[PDB]
C-alpha cells in the first residue's frame, strides 16, 4: 500500500515514452531507408 | 499489460474482456502442469511471464 502509489505513477511513465522511442525508430528508420533509396 | 490495454483502446467495458483472460490462462496452465506431474518452478513461471 505504501509503495503501490508509487508503484502505479512509475507504471504510467514508461507506456508513453516507450511507444515514444517506437515511434522514433519508426521515424528514423522511414526517413534512413528514404535518403538510402534516393539515390 | 492491462494499462496499455486500456489507454490504447479507450474503452475499459471493452478492456476488460481481455484482462480477464489473462487468470483463466494463467489457472489453466497450472491445471495443465499438475496434470504433467510438473512443479511450480522459477522456469515454469518464466515461461508464463514471457
Amino acid at each position: 500500500m505504501l509503495e503501490l502509489l508509487k508503484s502505479l505513477v512509475f507504471a504510467v511513465i514508461m507506456v508513453p515514452v516507450v511507444m515514444a522511442i517506437i515511434l522514433g525508430l519508426i521515424y528514423g528508420l522511414g526517413e534512413v531507408f528514404n535518403i538510402f533509396s534516393g539515390v | 499489460v492491462f494499462l496499455v490495454m486500456y489507454l490504447f483502446l479507450q474503452n475499459f467495458r471493452a478492456t476488460l474482456i481481455p484482462t480477464i483472460a489473462v487468470p483463466v490462462v494463467l489457472l489453466g496452465t497450472f491445471a495443465v502442469l499438475a496434470a504433467f506431474g510438473f512443479s511450480i518452478n522459477t522456469l515454469t513461471m518464466f515461461g508464463m511471464v514471457l
